[PDB]
């Protein structure tokens, strides 16, 4: 159940970070080593809790880029 | 432009496999975002870290704050300051439905992350 | 199924990125190949279509002994 | 550190697959955790070609039945086999009492059935 999660939510983080180099966030030096610095600490997460919330703040990468995806999509 | 498709499908997939984790704190963030409340700085997780966000309307606002403490991410936030799209300083008492029209919509707000225990130490 | 489906294509990501991680980009020709597979799977309507794919695009992980361990096996 | 997520994403990628309960992705991991692996890419087409490596007597057997190969949920029609020397060897030498004057691992050739 909460294992099932946990590779879930790994998973989803990879996705993640394919879905903003896609967007060309690599050329933003900064911003995209902390994006795989969150991307890193997912994959090496403990317990879903810290996952999560790792998973929150590379999240928040994604939804900060207006008309870079859709509102169809959220 | 089939890499444009592939991306369409690897955004769309993304957003299913969120959902499907069903965690509090994604989902609240996702349906901010829909509404058009979005971060500007990456979400951050210790105490008395700053987060910028955008407010697009009043009706956003309202959702998400009362008083000075702004709800989002699962946590709460001690608003410190509100500029609106000109930047210029909006005093809380501003926004209100009747005032909201004169505003310069979107507001940015500024805030922390609120921190419940032994305040004083 | 709709659920099956969102993971299958979750997993062929992840599969991509394991292998340009093991350098397959390097082999020109071959990258290319485990690009369409990928973008295949990503755009299949179905189940069958997208694991078939996704049997090509392993097999190519597997081909290479020494890269992946017995453990995770 | 890279070992350690590198690491971490693989083992994230087996247990994903493993969710997927899907025959072939199964049956492709079990052999390769046996040592039998393929050569190219899995073809999905009649009559395609397929080389897989055989690393033992027992896996061998495990797969392989008169001049049909199993794998990956399909039958495939032997074509040739040869050993690490790349000699050709006959079916008739693979058996219990002869194998260990074979030179291991074989490679198997075959074409995919309909």
């Amino acid at each position: 159940s909460n294992a099932s999660k946990m590779s879930d939510v790994k998973c989803t983080s990879v996705v993640l970070l394919s879905v903003l180099q896609q967007l060309r966030v690599e050329s933003s030096s900064k911003l995209w080593a902390q994006c795989v610095q969150l991307h890193n600490d997912i994959l090496l997460a403990k317990d879903t809790t810290e996952a999560f919330e790792k998973m929150v703040s590379l999240l928040s990468v994604l939804l900060s880029m207006q008309g870079a995806v859709d509102i169809n999509k959220l | 432009d089939k890499r444009a498709k592939v991306t369409s499908a690897m955004q769309t997939m993304l957003f299913t496999m969120l959902r499907k984790l069903d965690n509090d704190a994604l989902n609240n963030i996702i349906n901010n975002a829909r509404d058009g409340c979005v971060p500007l700085n990456i979400i951050p997780l210790t105490t008395a870290a700053k987060l910028m966000v955008v407010i697009p309307d009043y009706n956003t606002y309202k959702n998400t704050c009362d008083g000075t403490t702004f709800t989002y991410a699962s946590a709460l936030w001690e608003i410190q300051q509100v500029v609106d799209a000109d930047s210029k300083i909006v005093q809380l008492s501003e926004i209100s439905m009747d005032n909201s029209p004169n505003l310069a919509w979107p507001l940015i707000v500024t805030a922390l992350r609120a921190n419940s225990a032994v305040k004083l130490q």
